[PDB]
C-alpha cells in the first residue's frame, strides 16, 4: 500500500505539473504573440 | 536653443536604450522557452517511465 499511494501521488504529481507545464506553453505561446505585436506596432512607428 | 539640444540628445539615447532592451528581453525569452523545452522533453521521458513502471 506504500507503494500504490507513492505511485498515485508520483502519478498525482506528474499530472500536476503537466497541467502547470501546459499552462507554461500556453504563456509561452502568447509571448511570442506578444513579441510579434511589439514587432509590428515598433515597425509600423519606425515607418512612420 | 541650448534647451532643444539637451532634449533631443535625451530624446536619443532613450530611444537606443529602449531598442537594446527589446533586443535583450527577445533574447532572454527565447532562452528560457529552450530551457522549458528541455524540461518538457525530460518531463515527457519520465513520464514514459512512470507509464511503464505502472506495469512495474
Amino acid at each position: 500500500k506504500d507503494l500504490n499511494e507513492l505511485q498515485a501521488l508520483i502519478e498525482a504529481h506528474f499530472e500536476n505539473r503537466k497541467k502547470e507545464e501546459e499552462e507554461l506553453v500556453s504563456l509561452k505561446d502568447r509571448i511570442e504573440r506578444r513579441r510579434a505585436e511589439r514587432a509590428e506596432q515598433q515597425r509600423i512607428r519606425n515607418e512612420r | 536653443s541650448d534647451k532643444l539640444k539637451e532634449a533631443e540628445t535625451r530624446a536619443e539615447f532613450a530611444e537606443r536604450s529602449v531598442t537594446k532592451l527589446e533586443k535583450s528581453i527577445d533574447d532572454l525569452e527565447d532562452e528560457l522557452y529552450a530551457q522549458k523545452l528541455k524540461y518538457k522533453a525530460i518531463s515527457e521521458e519520465l513520464d514514459h517511465a512512470l507509464n511503464d513502471m505502472t506495469s512495474i
